[PDB]
């Protein structure tokens, strides 16, 4: 039950994050206007590679 | 990036809309085109069977 909980709740958070987005009128991509630290950007793009 | 969204959007919109209209009118013309071609081919076959009937005579 506990791992079921952790999976379900992190899934909830993921979907909430998707809810905070911008759906284009036709384009299937989402355009964000967000923040980002500068010093760790290499690890951020590494996570994008992940 | 803001400029691009309207370029590609306009391209896709025009393409899809004119394709739908093109298919509609293509069927609309094919209606009578098939009708008249079939009529002419039938009449030719009629004369052919007249000639066959002359041979049978």
């Amino acid at each position: 039950i506990r791992v079921w909980f952790i999976k379900v709740r992190k899934m909830k958070a993921i979907y909430h994050t998707l809810n905070l987005c911008n759906i284009d009128v036709t384009q299937k991509c989402l355009i964000a206007e967000v923040w980002c630290p500068v010093t760790d950007l290499d690890s951020i793009q590494f996570a994008l590679r992940r | 990036s803001q400029t691009q969204g309207i370029q590609q959007l306009l391209q896709a919109e025009k393409r899809a809309a004119e394709k739908v209209a093109d298919a509609r009118k293509r069927k609309a013309r094919r209606l009578k085109q098939a009708k008249e071609e079939a009529q002419m081919e039938v009449e030719q076959y009629r004369r052919e069977r007249e000639q066959e009937f002359q041979s049978k005579q």
